[PDB]
Formats: structure tokens, sequence, C-alpha cells
């Protein structure tokens, strides 16, 4: 028993990693979009861990459908931008 | 922040107040699927789940339901490191 | 001159030698030809003076059969044990990991006794695991040694104590059998005599005499002499043979009700019977000795005798009394004494037949179990020996002792010094042997009987001092067991050519004299009087009539290291304990040669330890190859010889053998044509001859520190190769089978550019730490992907790939290039474990430089580090620009008792500068007894200097006095052997000459290359949550008890609790701690570690009710 | 001899009754992990076997209550029960110790946190601890009484850290990854920044 | 030689909604059960 390690206990320099991400991520490309950070924060759950599907958002609020899929479409066309997508280039690991 | 420790002489009724289930069955992880056995030792509704909220049915998956009893399984929703603190008991004839 | 080659060695020795050293490996080869039986130890056999010899497969297979079922109806037999060839061959088995056995036939014989049936055929026993030319076996691929068992024998063992309440002395007896319940008799403070049968409650002998059927008038009749046994025959109360009985069946087996039969047959199938109770072969033999028995005639039947009880009962009371001999009736006389049992005439040796053959009766004795169970199950006409009888208990049995038996030994493959020491190794320990923690100081002392037989110097440093041993150079085993040691025959004050071995209790008998006795042509003593050792070991002077035998050779009772040592005579024995342990850590170096200065024996155990090729029939040499020797018989037979080429060893060290023959050149049976990895033209090469000088220098070699100069580092004279093995295997999972791939998720295109197409790494690549060797996938299943890592691929547009990687990477702090590569696929064979489909081995090799911190030693114990290393022109240099090699601190010596080395430096200064001793007048009065070959002697002539018979005083002195001048006609070392030498730094003359001379500096397997490790964070344990230990994995240093118990005495709380909770399982500290410290913020505060709370909820289990209040 | 025990239950609130087993409690999994060994093998502490016999023979017994077995044979199993539950809390105590494979004994509940090893002496006074390293040590004649000499590696290894954190701060790497990264293959730049 | 055994913001403030339920035993133990909204309770649990 001496010599077999846990494989589940949390590696302290990831669990440092990954709050950075969580850090450098929420903090700047979520701002400069304005409230097209909603929805996409809504697209992948990162805001309460519930990915939501596009209905999800009209269920309440008034955009429709096909308007919520070139929101998100734009979006991630124009958060692939270098100036922007270099510095979370790092993460993909 | 501790102020004394006691040791005493553990009754019948400390020891059922201490589990979370009783243990009636020798059986430990089924031979394929490797999964904890039902009512056995390492069984996930007395010593918990084995994975951070998730049942053993899969029914409850994600930490929104934190503290809920699967009604289908039994299993509650809470950290996978509970399985470390979750006593049980036999009733021996 | 037994070796062809013989590389001219002058030698100090003036005495002859009478006897040539015998095989250093016969301890193994010997006692695994009578396990097996083989034709030349029957011939062998029949020579010693003995009829009809027995193996031990057949003595155990006899022991077994015949065997007939409860309720007798039918037998079976087995018999005619049969070998026919070896499955594969060595090098096979060693590269393809298997076994290197062959099979076991013996035929069984199948009886109906109600018609007469024989069923008769030959049975298939197994893989039987066969030795090796060198006395190894092959295990799985990996060379093992069964190291020899020092166990009390079996016998019977008198002694005496002195009680405390009454301080009488009291005298007990124990009957000691291979199997069977323990008998042993006493005489109590009250003047009676008791037994202890099958350790149960004391009780009057005259009891037990009675319920063996003795009336109350033999018993008067012969225990006349004494008054405590009429005491205690007065006061038994039990009357009658049939009283006795009882009140013995009574006490032996209380549990069940009394009966006549059972009651008559108690005492006869507890001590009379083979099946139940046994003394060994060798039992039976001490006992009669002992008790003078069955004297002149065969021993067959082993088991006790109700006529050696009573004999033991009347030698117990004579000793008591205090008479000196005693003869039974029908008896011869034998002396009264008590026994020691340290003497090696009651410890015997158990070699790795006796071993092996304890385990196959194990295992027989099971299988007959079986066949026993089996036998009463079926009809009993369409039986056959098949049906019934199942060999894997007797294989399993034989698999568990090798690879479990702490025994059986993973081979020491540093050097051939080591596996040959190690095959001569005598051990305490072991199943049926001592235990570490209940051995006393007595054991482990030193006992005169080991003169000869048992090595007194070589020995373990630790805590093992004195358990574990090594055989001398000239002992012999017994095959009881016992280790016999020669002598030579004197008679009349005459030395006579007759040789006999003879063992520890009959050598107590006799007087032996030094072999260092002086001697005239004809034989006769030259002196009055002799030294001679005499029965208690004590030394003494004697008569020159008074000597009976003489011992054969001045070094009879070094082992084969310590017979390596120069001037052994001159170091005290601890340094010289120390240095033979060292001789064995010695690792290869990239070139060897011989030391200047040393004994006989390097050149015989570099043939025997078996490392070196030896031609086998003498012819001339064809073609030579640095592959292959091709040698043309003096027939027509010819011979090819493979070499191993830079072959890993046992502890990663390079064994490598090259050719020293040449093509058309003829050569003898065994002469050497090719080098080990630490021999040189035959000989064994260690280490390396350099110049030293004594002296301190600048406090850089204080306390046992080392100075090199860089030569050393460019000429590559301590340089060594060093190989590792790594390992992977992709089998099957349940989600799939992992694949070996050259495509790695998320990995570099640059990381993955010297891997072979396969996904293995190229031949001939150069690997650093964390390079990728053998790629490696396995399929992942679940995802549940984290939402930051979603959106992060979304951006990305990367696939979530369904492998994850599990590549086999270079350990941390590795380095070398890759020399070998090995592939093993199901597919073709490839006979993997179950659910192995692919098995990759890589090797790498890398040349290490001496550095700081390496370890070097000498061969009298002067270990140290290496503290600095030096350019050239900084080290000290002779008058003639010379600069030495290695600087020794001069105040080691003569606190250490270790004088032997200046002896060294002298002595090897004067082989490396030639010397003549002038003759002009006569001869000097020094060198008289020099022999002739040493009066002159060219530059760089090597020398030999036997133990106990070597170079002189004097004749050193003179020999310092008598070298040759260098190449500019001068002499830079002065007749005391101190030269003058200049300071390198300041430039200047030292103000007072130094010694300077040769000295063989030898590089231990101790580097600071493979212990370095350091962490900050890594795996943990499973329960407790601390780090884990070793350098294997990221293993954390242990703050021991004593540490806390310095730091409380520092008083420093703080630094304590940090180290006991923050770094070792606060798992909720640890990674805060590490996240204040990449932030650059304030250390938080600790809590609580778990392991206290794994304490708490185990204190709550097995029922206690601990609690924390507030 | 008799008061000093007799004392203990009479001058306290506890009763003597809790020396008789109405129920074993049973420790948590974790602390006798079924770990899945590399390669599909599984290593099992030999607590939990233990524990599996005392179930099996309580399972027993309350069959042979059910259908009424002879007073011999509840009487057998009622001992079997005794004797697993003894051997669970302490093995070997009483009688021939319990073993499996081979021939070693079985580790029992009060083996765990008896004597040298355990818990007490071996992972409460003094443990294992990160951020150490050890190596030979050689003699420094030039230091001052208050310096050492630290190896390169194992002072990187040590303060990594550390370095880690003056690499991205100084700008040498963008974030803690790419610090890490330059730190285990040792750039030129880590030196500067140990120093 | 390693093995192995058979990380998400926490949050309090927000849950999915859960009602208690409440059976007795044989000897008048009485338990309680968080469960979610979806109901579908069973007519007999197992208790501690
Ligand atoms: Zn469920």
């Amino acid at each position: 028993g001496d010599f077999i390690e846990d494989s589940e206990a949390v590696v302290a320099v990831d669990a440092v990693s990954f709050t950075l991400l969580q850090d450098q991520l929420q903090s700047v490309l979520e701002t400069l979009s304005e409230r097209e950070a909603g929805v996409v924060r809504l697209r992948f759950g990162l805001t309460d861990g519930q990915p939501r599907t596009l209905d999800e958002i009209g269920q309440v609020y008034g955009v429709t459908r096909e308007r919520i899929r070139q929101i998100e479409s734009k979006t991630m066309s124009k958060l692939r931008h270098p100036s922007r997508s270099q510095v979370l280039r790092d993460y993909l690991d | 922040f501790f102020d004394e420790l006691r040791i005493g002489l553990a009754t019948a009724d400390d020891i059922r107040n201490w589990s979370y289930g009783e243990v009636k069955k020798p059986e430990t992880i089924n031979y394929r699927t490797l999964k904890p056995e039902k009512d056995g030792l390492f069984c996930e509704k007395i010593f918990g789940p084995t994975r951070d909220w998730e049942c053993y049915c899969g029914k409850y998956k994600r930490v929104r339901f934190k503290g809920i009893i699967c009604e289908r399984c039994g299993v509650e929703v809470t950290r996978a490191k509970v399985r470390r603190e979750r006593m049980g008991h036999i009733e021996l004839a | 001159n037994s070796v062809p080659g013989a590389p001219n060695r002058v030698s100090f020795a003036k005495l002859r030698e009478p006897l040539e050293v015998p095989g250093l490996l016969d301890v193994q080869t010997d006692s695994f030809e009578w396990l097996v039986g083989s034709d030349r130890w029957r011939q062998a056999a029949i020579d010693r003076g003995e009829e009809n010899p027995v193996g031990g497969l057949e003595e155990v297979l006899a022991e077994l059969s015949p065997i007939e079922d409860f309720s007798g109806s039918m037998s079976l037999s087995f018999s005619d044990p049969r070998f026919d060839e070896v499955k594969a061959s060595v090098d096979e088995c060693k590269d393809k990991d298997m076994t290197y056995a062959a099979p076991l036939f013996v035929t069984a014989e199948f009886i109906n006794n109600n018609t007469g049936e024989i069923k008769s055929q030959t049975v298939f026993m197994g893989d039987f695991p066969m030795m090796t030319e060198k006395g190894t076996f092959i295990i799985n691929g990996t060379e093992r040694v069964v190291v020899s068992q020092l166990v009390r024998s079996p016998g019977v063992y008198f002694d005496e104590t002195i009680d405390k309440s009454t301080e009488k002395t009291l005298h007990s007896v124990k009957v000691i059998p291979g199997r069977g319940a323990w008998l042993e008799f006493d005489v109590d403070k009250r003047d009676t005599v008791g037994v202890r049968i099958d350790r149960k409650r004391r009780q009057p002998v005259t009891v037990l005499l009675k319920a063996l059927g003795w009336t109350n008038e033999q018993i008067v009749e012969r225990f006349g002499f004494s008054e405590i046994m009429m005491g205690t025959l007065e006061k038994d109360t039990t009357s009658g043979t049939d009283e006795a009985l009882l009140d013995i069946y009574r006490k032996l087996r209380p549990g069940e009700p009394p009966t006549k039969e059972s009651a008559q047959t108690l005492l006869e199938n507890l001590f009379f019977k083979e099946k139940r109770y046994d003394l060994a072969r060798v039992g039976r033999y001490k006992v009669n000795k002992k008790l003078g028995l069955n004297a002149g005639k065969p021993i067959t039947s082993s088991t006790l005798t109700e006529e050696d009880v009573v004999a033991t009962i009347e030698y117990l009371v004579r000793l008591h009394e205090g008479q000196t001999s005693m003869t039974v009736p029908g008896g011869v006389e034998v002396p009264v004494e008590v026994d020691d049992i340290d003497h090696f005439g009651n410890r015997r040796l158990r070699t790795v037949g006796e071993l092996i053959q304890n385990q196959i009766r194990v295992g027989l004795s099971r299988m007959e179990r079986v066949v026993r169970e089996r036998m009463t199950t079926q009809d009993v006409e369409a039986i056959t020996p098949q049906t019934l009888i199942n060999i894997r208990p007797v294989v399993a049995a034989i698999k568990e002792f090798f690879g479990t038996s702490q025994l059986s030994q993973f081979m020491d493959q540093n050097n051939p010094l080591s596996g040959l020491t190690h095959k001569r190794r005598l051990s305490a320990l072991g199943p049926g042997g001592l235990s570490r923690e209940r051995a006393g100081l007595e054991v482990r002392d030193v006992h005169p009987s080991h003169y000869g037989r048992m090595c007194p110097i070589e020995t373990p440093e630790g805590p093992n001092i004195g358990l574990i041993g090594s055989l001398s150079v000239y002992a012999r085993v017994n095959p009881f067991g016992f280790i016999e040691t020669p002598y030579r025959k004197v008679e009349n004050g005459v030395v006579t050519d007759q040789i006999d071995y003879l063992t520890a209790d009959e050598e107590d008998r006799h007087v032996v004299a030094q072999a260092n006795s002086p001697t005239d042509e004809n034989g006769r003593f030259t002196e009055d009087r002799v030294m001679v050792r005499k029965k208690g070991g004590e030394v003494e002077f004697v008569s020159a009539d008074q000597v009976d035998y003489m011992d054969v050779s001045p070094r009879q009772m070094v082992s084969v290291a310590t017979a390596m040592i120069p001037f052994l005579e001159h170091d005290d024995a601890n340094r010289a304990l120390m240095g033979a342990n060292m001789q064995r850590q010695a690792v290869p170096l990239v070139r060897s040669e011989a030391p200047l200065v040393g004994t006989g024996m390097e050149l015989r155990a570099a043939i025997d330890a078996g490392d070196v090729v030896v031609a086998d029939k003498t012819g001339v040499i064809e073609e030579v190859s640095a592959d292959y020797i091709t040698v043309m018989a003096d027939d027509g037979t010819r011979q090819s010889y493979r070499l191993r080429k830079f072959a890993r060893s046992n502890h990663g060290t390079c064994a490598n053998q090259r050719p020293i023959v040449d093509a058309g050149q003829r050569v003898e049976a065994g002469q050497v044509i090719a080098d080990g990895p630490c021999t040189q033209n035959g000989e064994m090469a260690l280490g390396k001859n350099l110049l030293v000088a004594i002296m301190p220098w600048e406090g850089h070699n204080y306390e046992d520190a080392i100075i090199l100069s860089n030569r050393l580092v460019e000429e590559d004279v301590l340089t060594s190769i060093h190989i590792e093995e790594h390992e992977i295997d992709a089998r099957d999972t349940k989600l799939g089978a992992e694949e070996i791939t050259r495509d790695i998720p998320n990995v570099s295109d640059e990381v993955l550019a010297d891997l072979d197409e396969r996904g293995i790494v190229r031949i001939g690549a150069e690997v650093r730490d964390g390079d990728i060797l053998v790629g490696k996938v396995t399929p992942k299943g679940e995802t549940e992907l984290t939402p930051e890592e979603r959106l992060l691929r979304a951006i990305f547009g990367e696939k979530a790939r369904e492998v994850r990687d599990t590549s086999l990477k270079v350990p941390h702090g590795e380095s070398g290039k890759v020399i070998g590569i090995r592939v093993f696929s199901r597919e073709d064979d490839d006979e993997l474990p179950a659910g192995v489909n692919e098995l990759v081995r890589v090797y790498v090799a890398q040349k290490r430089k001496i550095s700081d911190g390496d370890k070097l030693a000498g061969r009298h114990g002067n270990k140290g580090v290496i503290g600095k290393i030096l350019p050239v022109e900084d080290m000290p240099f002779l008058p003639d620009g010379t600069p030495v090699d290695i600087i020794l601190n001069t105040h080691g010596v003569p606190r250490r008792m270790n004088i032997g080395q200046i002896l060294e430096t002298h002595l090897g200064w004067v082989a490396k500068a030639g010397w003549n001793i002038d003759v002009a007048a006569g001869v000097p009065d020094w060198a008289s007894k020099l022999p002739e070959e040493l009066y002159s002697a060219p530059a760089d002539s090597t020398v030999a200097t036997p133990v106990f018979d070597g170079a002189q005083e004097g004749e050193l002195a003179g020999l310092l006095g008598s070298t040759l001048p260098n190449r500019d006609g001068e002499v830079m070392v002065d007749a005391d052997g101190k030269s003058t030498l200049f300071d390198g730094r300041s430039g200047e003359p030292f103000p007072y000459p130094v010694t300077v001379g040769y000295m063989y500096i030898l590089k231990l397997h101790h580097l600071v290359d493979d212990k370095i490790h350091a962490r900050s964070t890594g795996p943990y344990s499973m329960i407790t949550q601390q780090p884990l230990g070793g350098k294997a994995q990221f293993g954390g240093q242990r703050f021991g008890e004593m540490e806390c118990w310095a730091m409380q005495a520092y008083g420093a709380a703080y630094t304590l609790q940090e180290l006991l909770t923050i770094k070792s399982d606060d798992t909720v500290g640890r990674v805060k701690v590490y996240e204040a410290i990449v932030k650059g913020e304030n250390i938080p505060e600790p809590g609580i570690p778990e392991s206290f709370k794994v304490l708490l909820k185990e204190l709550q289990s097995l029922c206690l009710n601990v609690e924390v209040l507030s | 001899k008799r008061l000093k025990v007799v004392a203990a239950f009479q001058q306290s609130g506890n009763s003597p009754m809790g020396m008789v087993l109405d129920a074993v409690p049973v420790i948590p999994p974790e602390l006798r992990p079924m770990v899945q060994l590399d390669g599909g093998r599984f290593a099992t502490s030999d607590l939990n076997d233990l524990y599996r016999r005392v179930i099996n023979r309580n399972n027993r017994l309350k069959r042979l209550i059910d259908l009424g077995a002879p007073e011999i044979i509840v009487n057998n199993e009622k001992r079997m029960l005794q004797e697993s539950v003894d051997a669970l809390f302490d093995n070997g105590r009483r009688g021939r110790p319990v073993t499996g494979p081979g021939n070693r004994p079985l580790k029992s509940l009060s083996d765990l946190l008896k004597g040298k090893q355990g818990r007490f002496r071996q992972n409460l006074l003094g443990k294992r601890v990160d951020y150490s390293g050890r190596s030979v040590i050689v003699v420094g004649p030039q230091l001052k009484l208050h310096q050492c000499g630290l190896p390169k590696l194992m002072a990187l290894e040590l303060f990594k850290p550390f370095v880690m954190k003056r690499l991205v701060d100084l700008n040498h790497a963008q974030n803690i990854k790419s610090a890490k990264r330059m730190v285990e293959r040792q750039r030129p730049q880590v030196w500067d920044v140990l120093e | 030689l390693r093995g192995s055994r058979l990380y998400e913001t926490d949050r309090n403030h927000d849950l999915a909604p859960r009602q208690v339920a409440r059976y007795r035993t044989d000897n008048g133990e009485e338990f309680d059960v968080p469960f979610a909204d979806d109901a579908e309770i069973p007519g007999t649990w197992l208790c501690r």
C-alpha cells in the first residue's frame, strides 16, 4: 500500500492553472462582448454548469431561434481574432 | 479549535447511529462492469457515490441536485470523498 | 603454471604450495549433480569408497513409495527419474524471458493386490530447472543464486546451567530431529530426573521407562550407579507398566478418553515410526557418534530406537554425576561432555541440492495426499497412474521456492568477483535458520572451529554482522553437510605428501602446525619448537614430535576476496573487512588494467568466475572479430565462441567481452582467449593504478574527502558505461485495446521527431528527461468536459479525441543514447501474458565520467567521496614535471590502523619504476632470502605479494633504495619513499618531502548521479494521503520522530506545524499554499491533518466512542 | 485489583453493557480500498476480507435459526461467529491467527495502529513531507559558517513554484503552464531567475 | 507502479428544489428523505 499512488488526488499546479483560465476568460473576453457574452455563457453553461439549448433562451426572452444561432456564429468568428485568441491559446492542453 | 478529546465505550445505539445503512451482503464488486454491488461492501447507497454528484443509475449527474436522494437507486448526490467518512454496521443475530 | 597463458607476474612467495587451489564453484555444481544424479557423480562416489550411491531425487522417490490406501487393497509406486534434454539454451532463455529447465520423467507402477496387475509406464513430472555451467539458475530470464544455509544439525545436545535460587548445576538434554515431537530430559534442583514429551508438563523419567516396558528391577540393575535415579524411582507413585501408560496417555492426550490399544501404541508411533518421527541421515550418524551406538555398519534406518532413549538417560545421569567416560552395553567407549552448538561439528550446511530436495519432498507429499484422495473414488480395474497422479503441486512448490524463497537470491553482477563471492556465501538466515531480531552476540562471534572453513574477515558490516559469511579457499563440503578442510599428514616430525580432509570435531583430536614453519629439504622441521593449535583452539609452542598435522597453505583461513588484499597481515581486522566488502562493489570501467602489486589470486578467480572465455581444446585461432572467435582445434574439430557485447547486467553495468588472441595463434585448452568486464589479460582488474601523494591539501581532503586530477576525466581513466532498460506493454481493456501509435493527442510535431513509424524511438537517438520512447494511447470512454474546456475547444475547433496519451516517457534525471530495441507481438507467436498484445523494451546506455560526489576506495577499506577535481596545473608535481593523480589525507592511516596501504604505495612505486639490486659485493643482507627473479626487473613490471607470504619489511626498504632512475638519469623518490613536490598554485616547493607512489583505486557503485532526487509536489498515498517515498517515485523525505524532538528542542513551533500539516497531508492546505506561493501571497493557516481523521474514524471502529468537544 | 475495575463503572455515567456487542460497525471503504492496479489486477486490504467472513457466518446463523436446526449446529455457528468477530478485532490473540494466501497472518484492526508500524508512530509522529530532497555531502572549505552549497538541479526542483512566479512576472513566460514547461526543459532563462 | 480508485464551482445560494418525505418502520423509527420535485415517491423505502 505504500507504493500505490492515489490517482484522484488534486494536482496542485493543474488546480491553479484552471482557476487562472477561469479568471482570464470570465474577465476579459466576456466583458468586451457586452451583452453578447450572456448567450455564450448559457450556450456552454460556464455560469452555472447548465448548458442550455437555443429554445431555453427563447422560452422567456423574446429572441428567436435562428437569431440566436446567428449571434453565436458571429461571436465565434470574431472571438477567434489572434489579438484576443492568442492569450487563451496556451490553455488548450 | 479543539478543547478536549473524550474516549468512551461505544454501545449498540451509538454504533447504529454512526451508520448510514446496514451491510447484509459479502459482495464487494461484480466481476464484469467492476462496479460496487448493492447492499454489500462498497455499496454506494450506504457509503455514498463513487463520482461527484453521480448516482448509481445516472438519473442525477450534475451539481445542481446537491443533497437530493435519487428515488430510483437511493444514492445521494454529493462529493465522492464522503466515502471515507460514511460508516456502516452489521446487525448480528 | 596451471593456466597456459600465465601473464608474467613475479612473486615474493617463499613457500611452495603443496596443494593446488580447487574449483571455486564446486560447492554449487557438485551439490546439484548429487541432487539430479550424474554419471561423473556416480563414479566419484564409487571411487570415494561407497557402493550403490543414491541421488537426491531417487532418495525422495524411494521415501514416498510404496503407497497403499486406507484399508489396503491396491498400491502405487514411483521410480527411475530421468532427464532427457534442455528445451532451450542459456541465452535464448535469457533473451526470451523463460525459465531454463528440462523435462522430468518417472516410471510409475500401479498394482492391484486382488489380481496382481501392473500398470507400469512413464509419467511426465514437469519442468525441472537446471544449473548452468556457472552455477546459476535462469528463472524467468533472470539469473539467480541459491546460497547455502548454516543450520544446527539434528542430534542430541547436552548442556548445564547454574541455578539462581540454589546455585546448583542443572543439566539438560534435547533431542532435535528433522521432523517429529521434541524430546528433552532434565535434572531439577530437587535432585530429580524428569522428561518433557512433546512440550508437555514435566514428570519423572521413571514413568516413561515403565511405560516403555521396564519392570522395577531392570531400572535398579542398570541405573544403580547414581543416587538421583533412585530418588526419582522411590518417589515415583506409579507402579507397573500399565499404571504409567494410563498417566502418560492422559497427560499427552487429555482430550479423548484413554484406551488400551491406543495407550500401548502411543509411544511407538510417537518416536519409533519413520512416517511420523525421522532423524535425517545426518541425525542418525550424529546420534550414533555421540552415544557410541552401531559402530561400524551402514546407516539405513534413521528413526529413533528404544535403546538410544535409555542411552541418553544414562549419558545425562553420568554427566551430572561427573564421570568423564562412559560406555553403554553393546557399544564402544565415548567421552562425556557438554555440547557447544556454535561448533561446526554441530552446525551443518544445507547446499542448493538439499534446499531443492526439501521442496521436492513437500510437493510430493501434497501429490501423495491427492493420490490418496483419488485412489478410493473410481473403479479398481480401469485405473491408471495418469488418472490419479496430479503433477501440479510439485511444480508449484518448485516455482514458489525459486521465486519466493529468501535463499534464492537475485545474482550480484557488479563484477566477476561479486558474482563469485555470491555463490560461495554461507547464510544463517532463511527458513529453519536464525532471525535478525533474535540473534545475540554469541552466534555472530568468531569460533575457533571456523579456521579454514568460514572466513573471519568477509562478513556484512551492518546488522547482519556475523550472520553471513563466505566459504574459505580450500574448504570442502562433506555429504552430511559438514565443512572439511585439508591438512598435510606429518609423522615423526617430517612433513609427508599425504593430504587428508578433516572436519572440525575430527581435527579437535589432533595437533595442527601452521604452514609458515621452517622446514628442511628433506621435510624434517628445522626448529626445535613449533607453533600449533590445540583442541580448544588455543595457540601453543610444542615439540616438533608432538605435531601430527600441518596447514596446507598460509592462506587457508581467508576467502577469495580477502585473499586479494596485499599486505593483509599489516591491516586491522575492521579495515580488512571493509576492503573485502568494497571489492565486490567495484563497477567495470571502459578500459581495465591489472594492478602493479597484487596477490596471485586475481588470475585464478577471474577464470573461476566464468566471465572470461577459455579455449575448450588446443588448436590455432582461425578468425578473430569483435563479435566471435573461431578456433580450429588440433584435430579436425572447429569451435566458434560468441562474445557478449554491451549486455546489461543485473545492476545496470555494462558486460563487454573482447578478444585478446590474434589470427594464426596457437592456443591451449583452458587458455583465456577473450577478456571479461573487469579482467585484463586473464587477470582480475577491478580498478586503476594511479599516482598518489599522501599529504593534506588546503582542506579539500578533510574528513576522508579525496582530490582528483582533471586528467582522469580527460583520458576517461575512471569512466564507466551504464545501461538501463525501459519496458512498456499494450494490452486489452474493457473499453477497447490500447494501441502502439505514432500519433499522440496534444503533442508538438517536433516532440515526435525521432519516433519510428511504428511509434517506437529510433536506435541511435539521444533521449533526455521527459522524452517519448514508445507511443501508446488508451480509450477514454466518458468525457464530461468542463464548460471552460468545451468553450476553448469550440473557439479552436479541436476534436474531443477518443484516446488519452499513455506513452512511455524517460524517467526524471535520465539520459543517454538508445542502443537496442526489442518487440514482441502476440500475432507472431510471442507467448505474452494473457491480455498483453504488445511488449516493447528499450535500452538506453550512458557514459559516466568521475565527478564530485562519486565514491572511490582502495583495497584496505580507505573509502572516500571526491570533493574537488583540479586542473593538471594545480596538482603538485614531481621535480621532473610529472603531476600526481590523487591526494589522500595523512590523518587517516595511523588512527584507522590500515598501514598496509603505505606499503602498497611503496611497492607500487617500486614496480612501476624498474629496480636492480647491485650484486658486485656479493648479495646484500636484506635481499638474502629474495628469489633470484626479484634481483632485477624492468619498468612497469607487475609483482605479487601473497597474504601471509610476501614482500617483507627489509626487502621493501631495500627495493625502495635500489630503484632505477628516470629518463634524465635521476631518482624522484628517495630511499625513504618520499619525494620533494612543487606547489602547483603558488609554485614554490613544499617545505618537507611527501610520500609518493602508486595506488590501486577502484570506483564503487555509489554515484551521486543516481541519488540526487528532490521534490516539490508529487504522488500521494491512497489512505493517509501523505507523500510517497523512494527515488523511483517523487519520494518525499521522512521527517521522523527524532526530527520532531529536535524541532521541539529549538522551540520552532511554526516550522514543525507547517512540516506536519501543510507539507504532508493537509489536503486543502497543500493546494491553497501552492496557489498562494504562485500568486505571491501570505501562507494560509493549517488545519487538521488527514491522518488524525483517519485515526479517529479507525478508533470509531472496534467500538470506541471517540469524539471531539469544544 | 477488582475494585480498580469496579470503581470505573460505579463512579461514572457508563454501564458495563458495552462489553457485549449487538451491532459491529464497518469502516468506510476508502480506508480499506479496492484499487484497480495497472494491467487490470486488483489489490485489496485484507481487512475487508475479515468483514466478509463475519457477514457470511452471520447470515448462516440467521438461516439455521429460521428453520430450527438442532441446538448443536446453532451453538457451533454461534461459536464460529464469536471467533470471526474476535479475529476481526484482534487476529491471533486467542487462537492460531487467520491466514490467507501462503501463511502470512491477516492484518486486523488492532494491528493497524498497534506497534512500530501503523498510524501512531508511522503516520502521526513523523511523516513524509513535500519540498524536500536528499544528496551526498562533500567538504566545502571556502564556505562561510552560515553558507551551504546546493546543487543546481536540487535547488531548481525545490524552488519550482517560486521560479515559475518570477518567470511569469518577468515576462519570460506568458502563463503558469508556459513557466512550468520552461522549467521542466530547463531553458537558460530559468537559471538566471533561480539565483 | 500506480493504482486507481473506482472540480466544479460549488454554490450554496442556488440549488435544485426538493421536498422531504416521512417514513415509519416496524419499530416506530422515523426517517426523512429529501426527494426532488419530480416526486414519484415509492410506497416503501429502505432505512438506515
Ligand atoms: Zn439514481
